[PDB]
């Protein structure tokens, strides 16, 4: 549809003010943050799954911070 | 108002023991009650009505740019100020214009400008907030007497026979007592306020049509919105944009109509019409049916002495029962219509039960059509109308044998558990103990768990469930079901419930 | 914020002919949200069209119309004598809710000239100190008409009281009563009294005159 | 049945206060808001506002604010329009409505005509008007009756106890020093006057004056 | 914005034909599949990351099939 | 210079002349006469039937719903030819100059 699969980004030459540039930073995060605020109860058990498996410490967060970004808009 | 030819027709098996029962109903579905001494009843919602709706706010989806004004200034001057920042109708924004000695300035590399454009809303959506007392419910109720293909689907006709009734339950008057006439009176005690959640959502009007939206999502909509009264709006810069600044030239351009985006923002919204009072399609209401004064008359009748005929040919209702319409040519009426549902012709023992109890001829007039429904058993059966050699019979077969029907109760029972929340156990009517704790265990389980991570959309909770099924693979003894708890059921079920 | 105006403000058309009202709404894209009200003078109106496609209960099927956004219409193909009234409309979407400058239905007939009768003040009023010269203009169509009080050949606009009715129920014409109020001393110091009535029917004003010295 | 009745015609003076009542039937009162619409003396309908009824909340149109009010009584289904500091420009007819929200309403109120003026209740001056020679045109002699300076409305002006309505035109009255002056003309053929009695009967029950005046020839 | 954060799903009562129902199944997959077809060269090295770490076999795919769904629309 | 028209896109549409031909269950496909013209948008479907509405059977149905398509607004694309492309290249050499 027209809602998703935007032209962005051209990335050919293009040093200029495009149609939407400064709003491109607000595409995902804010809409995904509005999703995780929409569903806080998920966010509590979300990061729990990272500490469950692998016992490798620092890469357990690699699960969470990536997986917490999966659930919004699938 | 009745259960005739409705899309979803569900039944009620009377165990007697009480004259009152607590049942939940819906606009599309029609409940059918069959009990001893109590004739066959129809209970369904016509629609959900609401009387007074307050104006929460509005949203301007479509805007246009008017009166582009940009006040150019020199570098090092700091802020640029256009006189249009006084009025809120003008949309103003800071900025800059890179300057040379060629254009307007004696310095290089920088600049300042104030770009103002008068805001003009071409089109705006409007939302509504629902008050609990204003909610009305039109609940069609019907009892099955002697009926035709006309009067049975007719309301005012059965009101003359007092076999059908309508009414409006509100929080101000949740209890309504209506009389069925010759069959007695029934008392219906509903819960209008608690049937739906009045403050859980709003009513949003997109274009000419209006639609339902969650009120917490309603305020979270990103689009220029409007206060109730008149003028000053917020985030109206979102439908407009800016460009590079060449000398004094910068073009503020407006986004097109977002009406489509609003229709794109609507997915699970229910289409709702209106005229004087809004009529909602899918109903949710908790009512109490008191049958105490509902009874059976005519205990002294007898059988009809004369030939029958088929006014319409038999067919299957698709809900598990078989209805027929009979035109009785005998003049001995009024008389109790002989009829049964039998296994074989050589066996006169009735097996199938009549959906409409005590078939009866209205008047002595010959060729009077009568529509009576029955539920035959599974397998090969027979519809036999009358006794002695003037009976005219019909062969019936129903492949729905209790093996599959046990799942139709089971599977749909879990479907009855889903989407009805904690009210799903109201089909546990005349409950207590099990049915009481069955809702109570799911009460806090409905107030936590599924509702805590609720808001997941389709594959979101469905896909991770398959990954949560892997949590049941890696576990320890006595810890097996711990990671498996929420996985099976309540999660993948509703994912399989709605496919699509 | 929105301005509404309904046209034509007065429409003379015979019964049975279609009447399509040219209308508009200033603040644009109302969606539909436009209505129609028929009001006879001295009464509350009655809602004709809602949803722009749909009648209320009591209003018969002869009422119709269409439109969206700015422009809207009220289309009555079989206009009737029962349709005679002042047509109103009103808007929704934004607030505050306001109406339009209304439009009159008038049933068309042949143009009629007024029956002009100018009565000298009664002897009872003279003894009361005042004199009111009345001029009755009856059964004239259309409503466009003018009265001019010529005293001794000179027009006087002082003390002129003009009372005219609306379109009649029986013959559907208009009737007007003009009144020239003076004091008896001012009445007896002026001789010729006449009210000339110009109308679209008569290319010349209808002159009914009397003098105090005459009878 | 849904029918909206209001307080009837009200006689007021500038500087006073009034509460205009709207009584509703056929529905539960708090369930429909009351749209208030003023009808200007120029027959413009000027929308006053709607009161959220639940909740009892008035919503004013900005021009109508702070000197007007919307108040309610739930049990008897009576909506009230309160007005403070009466003004002569407010003389007009007021209306209420049963709210269908964004589509307005299906039922109009009965209407309330407020009259803000500073007169004395007065009997009319009823004058039999003798037609002259120039007043007889086309076989008919037009006769007339001047009704001058009466307060308050209405007046019932008939002719020979209302026996002849044929050429009778009863014209409206306007304001003169807060008094009303109208005239009524009966049209009868020339053979009927002054051969037959023609008497204009002006019944003013507000001032309790029934006046009978017969036109005499000159 | 109006493009994302749709009303779907109501999930209160609502047995009916909604505004968009059959198209709700085509929201994510098809648009994410059009993304992975847009970027096949990523999909080659994408699933490689799963076989890199943990040596636990079947859960290595849990990385990929989840991570290959992350990259589309972030 | 010259740009050919590749195609167009209608983003904004409106529904006109909703027509649905109802049929009985077991009749199979429903056919509305509007399927001849391409301007009418037709779709199959069904209406669950009782003895109350239009039919003598239960549980099923068939209908053909046709609506004339009306495009309110449409976008248009354009394809670029290589020879048609022009380039205006400002070239300047610095001599004696002023601010003008």
């Amino acid at each position: 549809s027209v809602s998703v699969q935007t032209h962005g980004e051209s990335s050919l030459v293009n040093k200029t003010e495009t149609w939407l540039d400064s709003t491109k930073a607000t595409r995902y995060l804010m809409k995904t943050e509005n999703w995780i605020i929409r569903n806080p109860g998920y966010a509590f058990l979300a990061a729990v799954l990272g500490w469950m498996l692998g016992s490798n410490n620092g890469q357990r967060v690699v699960f969470t911070i990536l997986l917490l970004l999966v659930a919004p808009a699938y | 108002f009745n259960c005739l030819g409705m899309g979803n027709r569900d039944f009620i098996e009377g165990a007697s023991g009480a004259t009152w029962v607590d049942l939940v109903l819906e606009g599309d579905s029609c409940l059918t009650i069959m009990a001893n001494d109590k004739p066959t009843l129809d209970v369904r919602m016509i629609n959900i009505e609401a009387s007074q709706l307050a104006e929460v706010r509005s949203y301007c989806y479509h805007a246009s740019v008017t009166d582009i004004s940009t006040v150019a200034r020199c570098p090092m001057t700091g802020e640029a100020h256009n006189e249009k920042r006084a009025d809120s109708s003008y949309v103003c924004k800071q900025g800059f214009t890179d300057r040379g000695w060629g254009n307007g300035c004696g310095l290089f590399g920088k600049g300042s400008i104030d770009t103002c454009a008068k805001f003009s809303c071409t089109s705006k959506a409007i939302g509504r907030t629902i008050q609990p007392e204003n909610i009305k419910y039109e609940v069609g109720i019907f009892v099955h007497g002697t009926t035709t293909s006309e009067n049975h689907g007719n309301y005012s006709a059965q009101v003359g026979a007092s076999q059908a009734a309508k009414f409006t339950v509100t929080p101000n008057a949740p209890s309504i007592t209506l009389k069925l006439g010759d069959y007695g009176e029934v008392t219906l005690d509903c819960e209008p306020r608690s049937g739906l959640n009045t403050e859980a959502f709003y009513v949003m009007t997109v274009g000419s049509k209006s639609f339902l939206v969650h009120r917490e999502w309603f305020h979270d909509l990103a689009l220029p919105w409007t206060p109730p009264s008149s003028t000053a709006w917020r985030n109206r810069e979102l439908l407009m944009e800016f460009e590079e600044a060449h000398a004094t030239k910068q073009s503020v351009v407006a986004l097109g109509s977002q009406e489509g985006g609003l229709h794109q923002a609507l997915a699970g919204a229910i289409v709702v019409e209106y005229s004087s009072s809004v009529k909602l399609t899918s109903g949710h209401l908790k009512c109490r049916l008191k049958m105490d004064k509902l009874a059976l008359k005519g205990t002294t009748y007898g059988m009809c002495t004369g030939k029958f005929s088929f006014a319409k040919n038999p067919a299957d209702t698709g809900h598990g029962t078989v209805v027929i319409e009979l035109s009785y040519s005998g003049s001995d009426g009024p008389c109790k219509i002989p009829i049964v549902s039998v296994a074989s012709l050589n066996d006169m023992t009735p097996v199938g039960r009549l959906v409409t109890v005590n078939p009866f001829v209205a008047t002595s007039s010959a060729n009077s059509k009568v529509l009576v429904e029955m539920e035959p058993p599974f397998g090969d059966s027979y519809i036999v109308v009358g006794r002695g050699d003037k009976q005219i019979n019909h062969h019936w077969h129903k492949a729905g044998s209790t093996l599959g029907k046990a799942f139709l109760t089971t599977l749909k029972g879990a479907q009855r558990l889903a989407a009805l929340g904690d009210t799903a156990w109201d089909f546990g009517s005349i409950g207590g103990v099990f049915n009481s704790i069955g809702k109570a265990v799911h009460q806090v389980f409905g107030g936590a768990f599924r509702t805590l991570f609720g808001g997941m959309s389709w594959i979101t909770q469905g896909l991770m469930g398959a990954l949560l099924l892997w949590m049941g693979v890696n576990a320890r003894d006595r810890s097996i079901a711990l990671a498996f708890l929420a996985t099976g059921g309540v999660l993948l079920f509703l994912a399989t419930n709605v496919h699509a | 914020d929105i301005v509404l105006t309904q046209s034509p403000a007065s429409l003379a058309v015979s019964l049975g002919q279609r009447a399509t009202i040219s209308c508009r709404a200033s603040q644009s894209v109302s969606t539909s949200y436009m209505h129609w009200y028929q009001q006879k003078p001295g009464q509350p109106p009655r809602l004709l069209i809602y949803l722009v496609s749909n009648l209320e209960s009591g209003v018969p099927s002869r009422f119709s119309g269409s439109g969206s956004g700015t422009d809207f219409t009220l289309n009555i193909h079989p206009v009737e004598a029962e349709d005679e009234a002042t047509y109103y409309c009103q808007h929704i979407r934004e607030l505050t809710r306001s109406e339009a400058g209304p439009s009159w239905l008038e049933i068309k007939r042949a143009d009629a000239a007024p029956t002009v009768s100018i009565f000298p003040p009664s002897s009872e009023q003279l003894t009361s100190g005042g004199a009111s010269v009345v001029c009755f203009l009856n059964n004239f169509y259309p409503k466009d008409i003018n009265v001019k009080w010529k005293i001794d050949g000179s027009e006087r606009q002082n003390g002129v009281l003009n009372s005219w009715t609306d379109q009649d129920s029986k013959d559907s014409t208009y009737s007007m009563s003009s009144t020239l109020t003076l004091t008896k001393d001012e009445y007896e110091r002026h001789n010729s009294y006449t009210c000339e009535a110009t109308h679209k029917t008569s290319t010349s004003p209808i002159v009914k005159s009397f003098n105090r010295n005459e009878c | 049945q849904v029918q909206l009745m209001e307080s009837g015609p009200e006689l007021k003076k500038p500087g006073e206060t009034v509460k205009i009542s709207c009584t509703t039937s056929g529905y539960t009162f708090t369930d429909y808001a009351m749209h208030w619409v003023k009808q200007a003396p120029g027959k413009g309908l000027e929308w006053m506002g709607w009161i959220n009824t639940a909740t009892g909340e008035p919503t004013y149109a900005y021009d109508f604010k702070e000197r007007f009010g919307f108040s309610l009584e739930t049990s008897a289904s009576t909506a009230f329009l309160q007005i403070s500091n009466l003004k002569i420009e407010d003389t007009a007819t007021y209306f209420c409505a049963s709210d269908g929200r964004y589509w307005y309403f299906g039922v109009w109120g009965a209407g309330t005509s407020v009259t803000v003026s500073s007169p004395k209740t007065t009997p009319p001056s009823v004058y039999p008007l003798a037609p002259v020679c120039g007043d007889t045109t086309g076989s008919m002699v037009t006769l007339g009756c001047l009704v001058k300076g009466y307060f308050p409305e209405p007046v019932t002006v008939t002719w020979n106890s209302g026996s002849l309505s044929s050429g009778v035109h009863t014209f409206p009255a306007v304001l003169q020093s807060d008094l009303y002056t109208l005239s009524s003309s009966v049209t009868v053929p020339s053979s009927t006057w002054p051969s037959e009695t023609v008497t204009c009967n002006v019944a003013h029950p507000a001032s309790s004056t029934k006046v009978d005046k017969k036109i005499v020839p000159r």
